[PDB]
């Protein structure tokens, strides 16, 4: 078909912009917590089909289908408090998706902590809110009052006979922090540091009790999903892609925002339609970088006909991610922004595999030098290669993250990093 | 490293690298001889015997002249 629109009684996240009252008396005006009762009762194995039949795929950059995550949680409980930890935090750049649900509608969030918590038969949510987002995470705070004060949640999931309660963690400024696997240990006291996969958090995560980490975004619209229709909500975006992503239009477009759309939208009529346009029009993109910032770039070549799915995007050698869709333009020095991306990368690693912890200052070292010139033409063989060293070796996909976006830097923009290179050298002697 | 041992300001590669070491000059040595060359150019055969029986022909004379004045 023809994707991208979206009709506003079909955006899942009203109130998104805060216009409205985000608590209670203003939630429950938007439909939040209204027969939840009835969910809870119609059971999880019921709410776990009716999730995976909707087609919701992650929203965070896992991109996993939710509902066979949630599936894998053990249905008969051997006496572990199955968890459901709320990946609240975000801090991959480019992102405030989740910044405008923790505040500006959170009762939506909190009703998805209770509906995927006895969608996965939890007993407890940890709303893992970023650290920095203390604002938010007071909003957050006063809903969950509200929703503890309204019989909602804690001792009887809103009436019903399901005991559930949420419990809001905020971590201290850690983008690693926010990993599946390393949110369990963040939010049990230690380190941020992730663990290895072998025992995954269905199986044993937080605490060593099972759990399955979901972003705000997806347990936040599974409420609306189940309430609407799971028909209706895969009725969007193509066949295996479906919903209605929440974006964030970044940088270098001459009206930056964050607006819910439906998915399998194409990435130029997003940027034309909604945030305006490219600043100086679409003749002057340089590139995009259509995921968060773990995602390899667009070159405009590439982009006027790219779909903004998981499925398309990751067939275009890059990844939708928290499709926070970083746009540059033509003024721009590109290799000067993955360089700072790769400084993040280097900043926010929490360095205990070696291939991330070593190799991704190396990265920003070569970063640092490439967007000067410093370099010689073969080293942007060896980026390639160091980052095809960090990329399948690390703990967590951070070190992916890492070596993504100078891998897609490289496969794109090899001209411009070899003009720099040779426009050095020439500038010497 | 290798390329922050051999500088060469500018280069824009790994390649043309320095690479300045001892080798011949361009165009090789000057042929260099390996054959013997004993040069035989003296006196023959003869000549030599000509030479010795020449003063045995005379010098004996002068022998037996200077026994002549001798006696
Ligand atoms: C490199 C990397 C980046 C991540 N970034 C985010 C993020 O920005 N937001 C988030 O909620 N989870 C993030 N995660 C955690 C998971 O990938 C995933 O988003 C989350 O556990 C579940 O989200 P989903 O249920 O929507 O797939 C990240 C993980 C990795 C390895
Ligand atoms: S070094 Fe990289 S991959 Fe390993 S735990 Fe730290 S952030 Fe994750």
């Amino acid at each position: 078909t023809h994707f991208g629109g979206l009709k506003d009684e079909d955006r899942i996240f009203t109130n998104l912009y805060g216009l409205h009252d985000p608590f209670l008396k203003g939630a429950m005006k938007r439909g939040d917590w209204h027969r939840t009762k009835d969910l809870v009762l119609k059971g999880t194995d019921w709410i776990v089909n009716e999730m995976k039949k909707s087609g919701l795929r992650g929203r965070g950059g896992a991109g996993f289908p939710s509902g066979l995550k949630w599936s894998f949680m053990p249905k008969v409980s051997d006496g572990r408090p199955s968890y459901l930890v709320v990946n609240a935090d975000e801090s991959e750049p480019g992102t405030c998706k989740d910044r405008e649900i923790m505040r500006h509608d959170p009762h939506k969030l909190l009703e998805g902590c209770l509906i995927a918590g006895v969608g996965m038969r939890a007993s407890a949510a940890y709303i893992y809110i970023r650290g920095e987002y203390v604002n938010e995470r007071l909003n957050l705070e006063k809903a969950r009052r509200e929703a503890y004060a309204a019989g909602l949640l804690g001792k009887n999931a809103c009436g019903s006979g399901y005991d559930f309660e949420v419990y809001i963690h905020f971590g201290a400024g850690a983008y690693i922090c926010g990993e599946e696997t390393a949110l369990l240990e963040s939010l049990e006291g230690k380190q941020g540091k992730p663990r290895l996969k072998p025992p995954f958090p269905a199986n044993a995560g937080l605490y060593g009790c099972p759990t399955t980490v979901t972003n705000v975004e997806t347990v936040a619209v599974s409420p609306t999903i189940l309430r609407r229709g799971p028909e209706w909500f895969s009725s969007f975006g193509r066949k295996n892609n479906a919903g209605t992503k929440l974006f964030c239009i970044s940088g270098h477009v001459n009206k930056p925002c964050t607006v819910e759309e439906e998915m399998s939208i194409p990435l130029k009529e997003l940027i034309e339609r909604h945030c305006g346009g490219v600043r100086g029009g679409w003749d002057n993109l340089l590139a995009i970088i259509p995921g968060g910032s773990s995602v390899p770039l667009i070159p405009k070549n590439i982009c006027e006909d790219v779909l903004m799915d998981f499925d398309a995007l990751k067939a275009v050698q890059s990844g939708l991610g928290t499709a926070a869709v970083i746009v540059m333009d033509k003024s721009t020095d590109v290799v000067d922004a993955i360089a700072r991306l790769s400084y993040f990368y280097k900043h926010e690693s929490c360095g205990q595999c070696t291939p991330c912890r070593e190799g991704t200052g190396w990265l920003w070292m070569i970063m640092e030098r490439m967007k000067v010139g410093n370099a010689k033409l073969e080293e942007i063989d060896m980026l390639q290669e160091v980052t095809k060293q960090i990329e399948g070796h690390t703990i967590c996909a951070l070190g992916d993250a890492a070596a993504w976006p100078v891998q897609g830097l490289i496969r794109h923009f090899r001209p411009e990093l070899e003009r720099r290179i040779r426009e050095r050298a020439e500038r010497e002697l | 490293t290798e390329a922050m041992i051999r500088n060469k300001p500018g280069m824009a590669s790994v390649k043309d690298m320095p690479l300045l070491q001892d080798g011949p000059p361009p165009g090789g040595f000057a042929p260099v001889r390996y054959a013997r060359r004993i040069s035989n150019t003296g006196p023959s055969a003869m000549a030599m015997f000509l030479a010795v029986s020449g003063a045995f022909a005379w010098g004996m004379y002068q022998v037996g002249q200077g026994n002549k004045i001798r006696r």
